[PDB]
């Protein structure tokens, strides 16, 4: 139910400093990573908005020294159908 | 009035809310929390500008003194929204956005290696914290304004193994010194100086 | 928390000769290697903050006579909650 | 002349030493070197024990604390050679040797693993050593008499890479407060206790 | 285990609140909560006592001193359930009951009526509570054992409007100083003194 | 020497006498007398005025510090004459007439109602008077230099019915503090705001 | 009520009068005055005590100190009539006598000629009087009770120009360190201890 | 990263040994020695030359403060030979040649005769070395920079029979105070006023 | 094993002070010197990897002053066979 | 501990005049001469710092006449461990 | 042995005031004054050559305010040859 947050990073340095900052820098839970082939990576976090926002911005602040950064979202509250597809932690 | 500081700590390194309990006689905080930071002359709005935080909000604060000169306001909570909105009370209270507050200076930062076994025992006088054991090494910064200096301090332990020596965030400088085994400091400190000047402000 | 080093490489023998190249360099411990796909390919140490700081400088300089180098990081503490969710060798 | 507790440390380790110098108002102790501490009644009488001593040899006086009834006078300098001779210079004052002096014995021992966040607060707020982290273990030793405390923390340092929170061998019975992880605590508090133990002396 | 003084307050009235946080070093109290005070001997069972406490409730750890053998330990919380929780977990601490806690007996009582100028220069100056003002009366009381001492605050601000001078609830008696009008001075003096004698317990 | 401060106060308001001496360390004044007041630059020509006033008078002074920055020097007695006999000769032995005095400044005076059961305790970090209740309300005023302070803060109690906080004679700005129910402080700071203003002197 | 020390002194010296204003936190006493000073004990009786010297006469209070058991209240005033008088007018509260008093009893008596410089660095760092310096001679006396010490300063700088060091009249045994050339330092020592022996009062 | 003061004291005269310690918390001077005295801005560079001369060299430090405002260099050892090496390196690390330091500025040095019983025991509140006497007399001086006033102190009693009172070479501005009788100040004052002029600067 | 620091100079008291700089600048063992004729000599220092690391730095930037620096490396963990043949202080 | 100073001249004549008018002109102890090889020697004397530092800069000032002067530095207090492993007059063997 | 160091004015009371400030400036051994005769006296130290630099600085820079400065010298090691003939306290 918590909210989402997420990073993809060419690069599989460039997620881990990405998903490290994002720990360091706020109370979010690092729920693993998805392999999207081509060496394009994703990382995922979830927590509270607030939370979340405030890592999110260390993560992208982090990896842009070191990462080409792809792309970098926040969702507050994810449809209940989001969870329950995609490996987003949050699954029953 | 006029605006030094405006930091807003994300959520705190264990060892810090020790340091900093010690330091405050207030609302001591507890480490994994949140907490904000904002320098402003006269230090007397100080004490007017904690109700805007303390009303309209569920905060806490530690710090609000002139032991040294004017003074400076800490509040904590874990929440990071209740902060947040906390913060954004207080400048608002002056009409002032964050861009307002004015840039960091670099005064002085240098790093000393195996420092003389006399030498450790006496900056221990200093002890807000931890003490230098004999001949490891000694990181020393300086900026102005002084509230910034606790966010390095943060940023410190955060990213290395270091012992955490003294923080100023009073004063008209913000001074620190900083301890451990010798190669994490030249990673520690990387991370303190970067955090400094990655700050946007004016001018 | 023991250090963390990374050398990411667009082409397997890359990797291996970064990763011989490191062990021998410092005392550090070679974990695995993460397949990213699209080629590239990333080694993983831990050790100390020294050791690897002298290991991957070393690795960096003898994987460019090879294939080209993507990235090089170094994180002297990663948090806790990053080597239990990912594979970074020392999953509890 | 009552000679209660006497014990010459080979070398002070390398965290007492930052101990010693962050609360000492005399002349201060360097890491290394070896000292002796001497506790005498009555209290006032110490100062003649020490002037006695100060005069006959080369070693530095440290410290000079006059308590209610109890004094403790302690000397240091690297030179073991010297060291032998203060002792015997100051035993041979009060017309006694080291067989005669008090063997210690431990009064009360508790080590309380992992302590919450609020004694953390309150832990290193009652400290001038070093800080007591958030979720460190902290062994806490008494030794009877107050004198004999000080060998715990040589010991300590010596068999464990521990952190000493505060460390106090003045009053009635020491107060011995030592901070680190489960497993280092446990081997320093088996070998910080079987050394108050072994002390050899009389009652 | 020795349950020296044992009395929850139901409510921290206004002023007292600022009297028990002006001296603190620790977890700062706040208006309308509920306290609990225990104090024990010996004094390395209050670490524990409070350590029984702080890790079964939320509370918040007020006061802990170790003394030369007694040892008082304060926590406070607004949540009057809370306050069941840990009291009743530190009565099973020290492994206690009700009916074996002591009886409060009022020491010794002395009300000076019209306070000179010479005594208002002296009275106060030792003092962090309300600064006595000259031509005021001032009353002085004293409980035994010390841990007594709460009550007579939380007793007198809230059925008079009063003012603390002082309180000190460490060492051997308990001081409660209040001061105020002539009429005042009497009241709550009264309501103060039947608390100490209504206090059920033993010898 | 230059000229910052000449307040002459007539005759002190009981309260005052108590936080003015229980803050000093030199002859404590008694409430019913007069007192006097002149700041200047450097804190050294201040020793030497202090006594052209014993010297030439029957007086008595109770400030005499450089413990916040340069010193400050106050002098009190129950005959108005005689202090502005005392008073008369100073000034004349730096051959400068009253009127050369600065002018005050108006900085920040604001006034703060209800305020959070947090801030009293916390305030009451500089418990140098009394303790702000929680939720009374609290006036703040800033001048410059620092002596003029005390005349407000004279005129304030004189005018209101108001618990006196903490004021500041000493340093490069005159702060205050007050504390009571809400129509006094009103009532209150519109005295010490009219009292800051109306004196005569230079740009 | 026992009243322990009452010794009336002819006129404070010029060096004990600065070393006990230098040293005092009430009303300041002033050289040439002459000054009682009564010890008594419970402390708590002293709050009376001494409200029986300053309601019946005109004095200035110099000491007053309650401690745990003991109590001390010292007077100075310039009216040789009232302090003769506030003597007899303070015994003649407590129901007791002037025989009554506890005869004083020299604890403990030793000379150090020639203090090292090792010592030099430790006699004053702990003293509030003069500083010791390198090269003289150092006496420590100690009375019992502690009170009497008084007397020994009052005889010490008068019969010669030395240097008080220390003077505490409170605790078990007042202790009296004064410095100065070999010959200097014994007029004293036999003036002060046939001082204390002439002492009226019992066993 | 500019100069301020580079003083280096000869020998110094003994009762400074004692005030030079006792004030400080660091390794305390012994008379006859020498030592070496260095303000720089900004202060923490202090802490980093500190080593520079402790590592190159035998010395020993006795100021190592920043409880004034920044901190003041000095390091003192017996041997001329070993500080002047250490102060060579010293500038060394600045590269600096000795003709940069700021030439002093002598502001307010006046003599006082006589001093009325009263001012005696206030300034007494500094009670950091000797007493003034009641009517004796006293030198005061204040100099910018603050360090270049402990060189005053010593060329004071160097030349003339005085009581040390206290000293400053810390703070924006460097004042001091003396005491003795009365014509040893006019020839003390003489050689003091003296020693600071002839020293050759840039303004 | 034991790190490995090295300085060579061309003037015999250019090691002296690049050798002393480095034993006051970290926890460094000074093992000796070995003259390889010429007027070259070189200084050897053992101890942890970074302390060696600073050490060569502050001996370099001292030596600089007074002589013809020739050559600073470091070896941060070098193979057994090497301290087992060269005279570098860690012979058994 | 007592002080360092050195002198490194190509030439032997050079280190001697260096080396004489040093012991002349401050108390200082000379306690040998070092051959580094390809022409290269090292005077080496201890003593106190104030002697050396006057010693030196007179031998430099007299050797600066003869010969190639490489180098002329002082060092007040040599770290203990360098006296151990080098050769300087004060090895405890 | 000892260092030396001198003084010689035209008054034998301009050579105390600097006798005096020489010792009060350094650990220095007065040993004494010589008379040639017309009036020149000269003032003779020993001592640590530091010591005797130090102390004659300030003796000579004292006599010139009340004194007519002759000369002022200081020998860091005499000979052996002098200390036996001419009259310097250290004569054996």
């Amino acid at each position: 139910a918590d909210a989402l947050g997420m990073i993809e990073v060419r690069g599989f340095v460039g997620m881990v400093e990405a998903a490290d900052a994002m720990v360091k820098a706020a109370k979010v839970e690092l729920i693993g990573y998805e392999k999207t082939g081509g060496g394009y990576v994703t990382a995922v976090v979830r927590g509270d908005v607030a939370a979340v926002k405030a890592a999110t911005e260390a993560g992208q602040r982090a990896a842009e020294r070191v990462g080409e950064v792809v792309a970098v979202h926040v969702i507050p509250r994810p449809h209940v159908n989001v969870d329950a597809a995609l490996p987003l932690g949050r699954t029953p | 009035i006029t605006l030094r500081t405006y930091i807003f700590l994300d959520a705190l390194q264990p060892q810090l809310a020790t340091f900093i309990g010690k330091t405050a006689r207030g609302f001591l905080p507890v480490p994994g929390q949140a907490s904000l930071w904002v320098e402003i002359a006269p230090g007397i709005a100080i004490n007017r500008v904690t109700d805007a935080a303390l009303k309209a909000t569920k905060v806490q604060p530690a710090v609000q003194v002139v032991e040294r000169a004017y003074g400076l306001l800490e509040v904590h909570h874990f929440d990071q929204g209740e902060v947040l909105a906390a913060g954004s009370t207080i400048l608002d209270k002056l009409e002032v956005r964050e861009e307002g507050r004015l840039k960091p200076q670099v005064m002085t930062h240098q790093i000393i290696r195996a420092v003389e076994a006399y030498q450790t025992q006496i900056i221990n006088r200093n002890s807000q914290g931890m003490m230098i054991l004999p001949g490891e090494s000694l990181f020393i910064l300086e900026t102005q304004p002084a509230g910034y200096a606790v966010l390095a301090a943060n940023e410190a332990e955060k990213a290395a193994n270091v012992h955490l020596v003294n923080v100023t965030p009073y004063g008209a400088f913000g001074r620190l010194y900083l301890a451990g085994s010798e190669a994490e400091i030249d990673a520690a400190a990387e991370a303190a100086e970067a955090a400094i000047r990655s700050v946007s402000g004016v001018a």
